[PDB]
């Protein structure tokens, strides 16, 4: 459920959060 | 149709996820975030 109202983000144990530069 | 507020942000990668949850929430007061590990494969 990846909608214009919902932002997902990553985050690599190798402390980093890889956030997703787009929405869905 | 076209989707208000940033449609596609920068890159602020490793820039502490609460930083870009800011950003992302600054950006679109209409839209939440949700911070999750890695582990499907994304686009390297």
């Amino acid at each position: 459920d990846f909608r214009c109202n919902r932002v997902r983000i990553w985050v690599n144990k190798r402390g980093l959060v890889v956030s997703p530069p787009r929405i869905g | 149709s076209s989707c208000p507020g940033k449609s596609s942000w920068p890159h602020l990668v490793g820039v502490g996820g609460s930083v870009a949850k800011a950003i992302i929430e600054r950006q679109n007061p209409n839209v939440k975030a949700v911070i999750l590990e890695e582990g499907t494969p994304v686009t390297k």
